[PDB]
RNA sequence: ACGGUCGCAAGACUGAAACUCAAAGGAAUUGACGGGGGCCCGCACAAGCGGUGGAGCAUGUGGUUUAAUUCGAAGCAACGCG
RNA sequence: UGGUUGUCGUCAGCUCGUGUCGUGAGAUGUUGGGUUAAGUCCCGCAACGAGCGCAACCCUUGAUCUUAGUUGCCAGCAUUCAGUUGGGCACUCUAAGGUGACUGCCGGUGACAAACCGGAGGAAGGUGGGGAUGACGUCAAAUCAUCAUGCCCCUUAUGACCUGGGCUACACACGUGCUACAAUGGACAGAACAAAGGGCAGCGAAACCGCGAGGUUAAGCCAAUCCCACAAAUCUGUUCUCAGUUCGGAUCGCAGUCUGCAACUCGACUGCGUGAAGCUGGAAUCGCUAGUAAUCGCGGAUCAGCAUGCCGCGGUGAAUACGUUCC
RNA sequence: GCCGAGGUGGUGGAAUUGGUAGACACGCUACCUUGAGGUGGUAGUUUACGGGUUCAAGUCCCGUCCUCGGUACCA
């Protein structure tokens, strides 16, 4: 069950509280960041591949 | 026991003897002849010219033993004396404790 | 590796001593110098009141009674557990004296550590006292094991 | 047996005893009553350790 | 082992076969290890300060109950982990 | 299996070219002396080199010079309930470019080296503090459940929808954590001080009501302005006086509040009442060398709502390091 | 059937009426130590039965059940 669940999130449910955040590139909840609307590992991959214009390696 | 003083007319024993003992320790009290050993415990435990301050725990259950044998409810049986509630309270508590 | 050294702050607004601020930094619970300074000055004011002296001299006299000459370290060879007596260098004399004051003061039990530390200084002045149990017992351990040095 | 079990006793004992050998099992601190009041000793405390 | 010689004895000497294996072995190399030696280093030890283990609860995991107690981690390097 | 990680381990190692020695496996460099945090660097050497590592460059903090002054700052200039107004770029601050610390300079030691110990300057002294960076490889370690996947299996089902339950069970053990056991304490009142970060169907002032959780109307703010946001330990007074309590809050009954179709299993919070175990913990065991440990609050993700977890932030702020005998 | 003997914790077993689910040595359980076991260290589970005597019972007494052995029918 992957594309069915992605499709179910891409629907409009019965109630607004059934709406939950999801991947948009690599299908999974648990740690989809609201800002990027992206999964965590896919954020790490794309931010390594020079995309996602804000994030570089952090040090302070 | 802070700032304690005990005198008997002119017979003065204690003067400003500040000591403080808490739970859980072995306190040996040694007097060669007449150091008031018996007198201190009476003026720890009582009033009557404990001059100063003797504070003790209010909820502590101090079990006292005397030097002198003059605190018996005389002519009573040890049956009536010792609190023996039901059945083994005579045997398993008390009479075994006596004979043993 | 090698030895590294440390520092400490010189004055106290009453009682201008190094070692009294060393005791202020000692007995600090959870990062509160304010409570230890209040406890310390109320205790030294009790020591100035109850005995009509300046509490500096009573405090150093108590230190002189507590500061141990001889630690006894360990030296295990085989199954022997030998203890070896060490001449203490005087920095550690001062700091073991301050630890024993602070620890046995708060270990005594009275109706403030103001009173507990004050009475512990008053006992270590007139040498018989609680930290001086540790002084005597360390010197007895060094006296018995003096065969190794 | 009172010399023995009072060692295994769970503290807060005030043991006046004119014996020298009974207290060798029931002593941690001493109160030597003397001239001009008490002497709270925690050891032998003789000769004014220097 | 049998036979034989020697021996008071213990045994010595001479000395197979059936059977069984595709190794046994020597010297040397590289490593790893030592309750081997040396030197060094790390909150590793010591010197300290505060804890955990005791109590209550939060949380996670083992077992067990289950209709299901979803799946994945399992010494350090799983167990307020996905 | 790809991809992506842990661990040894930020340990200081791991290799190659060409050469020589050895029948060969191999050796050599890479070992030795000093030195380092370092296979760092020097010197000697059958080796001369080189690469991946180490360091340095990168980010932050420590200071000063220049630019740049609003929403930031208020020194002199008067008005202010108020830095509010006018005024000013001095000062802090912000964010850009710099400068700056390199054993550079002194003395001493040491082969004369490399380096080390003290000294001077300096905001900064010997990789200044920290981060990011994680070599060849080890554990057929972990991930087929983020993804992509070779092979095998199911297929009107091992696929799909829907509601309901469960992932929160509970006799037990076991890791991590929170709160206490109390006078450096508990309660009450007064006074002050932060940093970092978030806010558009969101942050939400102020007023009003409610003891309180909160409620209704709503200003300003796409934000150095406005909001979150009244920091807390601290300091100072009042009060208790060492008890299972004016400690501690488990658990529990009733009545509430918010979020959201909906809080029964299964949400957080409040109010009243109840108040337990616990009076500093056996064998054993863990973290930390300085703005650290201890302690105190604050913030943000996630998210309608759920934080004692995690990730950052400041506040106060120590004790000790003799040494390498032992693990 | 008769006589003699013993019936305790998983085990072997001491206890002259006076405190034992066990007091003594093992097992057993929970933890610790160790990579994981073992050793080691810490804590933990009604006297065959039923009815009395007794202030008190494993014990003293009356009965029942089991097992060892001697003493019999028979092979």
């Amino acid at each position: 069950a992957k594309k069915s669940m992605i499709a179910k999130q891409q629907r409009t449910p019965k109630f607004k509280v059934q709406e939950y955040t999801r991947c948009e590139r690599c299908g999974r909840p648990h740690s989809v960041i609201r800002k990027f609307k992206l999964c965590r590992i896919c954020f790490r991959e794309l931010a390594y591949k020079g995309q996602i214009p804000g994030v570089k390696k952090a040090s302070w | 026991v802070q700032n304690v003083t005990k005198a008997f007319g002119e017979r003065t024993l204690f003067k400003n003897a500040n000591f403080t003992i808490q739970h859980g320790e072995k306190v040996a009290i040694i007097g060669p002849n007449g150091s008031g050993k018996t007198t201190l415990l009476n003026i720890i435990l009582g009033q009557e010219t404990a001059e100063g301050s003797v504070w003790v725990s209010p909820s502590a259950n101090i079990g006292y033993l005397t030097q002198e044998v003059f605190d018996l409810p005389l002519e009573q049986t040890p049956e009536e004396l010792f609190e023996n509630e039901t059945f083994k309270a005579r045997g398993h508590v008390q009479n075994l404790m006596r004979h043993l | 590796k090698g030895p590294v050294a440390k520092r400490d702050v010189l004055p106290d607004p009453i009682y201008n001593s190094k070692l009294v601020s060393r005791l202020i930094n000692k007995m600090m619970i959870d990062g509160k110098k304010g409570k230890s300074q209040t406890i310390l000055y109320k205790s030294f004011d009790i020591i100035k009141e109850r005995t009509g002296n300046d509490a500096m001299e009573v405090f150093e006299q108590a230190l002189k009674n507590i500061m141990p000459v001889l630690e006894v370290k360990a030296r295990r060879v085989g199954g022997a557990n030998y203890q070896v007596p060490v001449e203490v260098r005087p920095e550690r004399r001062t700091t073991l004296g301050l630890r024993w004051l602070v620890n046995y003061a708060r270990l005594r039990g009275e109706k403030t550590m103001e009173e507990r530390l004050a009475n512990e200084i008053l006992d270590a002045a007139n040498n018989t006292g609680a930290a001086v149990k540790k002084r005597e017992d360390t010197h007895k351990m060094a006296e018995a094991n003096k065969a190794f040095a | 047996q009172l010399e023995e079990t009072l060692s295994q006793y769970s503290g807060t004992l005030l043991a006046v005893s004119h014996d020298r050998y009974f207290l060798e099992k029931t002593t941690n601190s001493k109160l030597v009553i003397s001239n001009n009041g008490i002497e709270k000793q925690l050891a032998a405390a003789a000769a004014a350790a220097a």
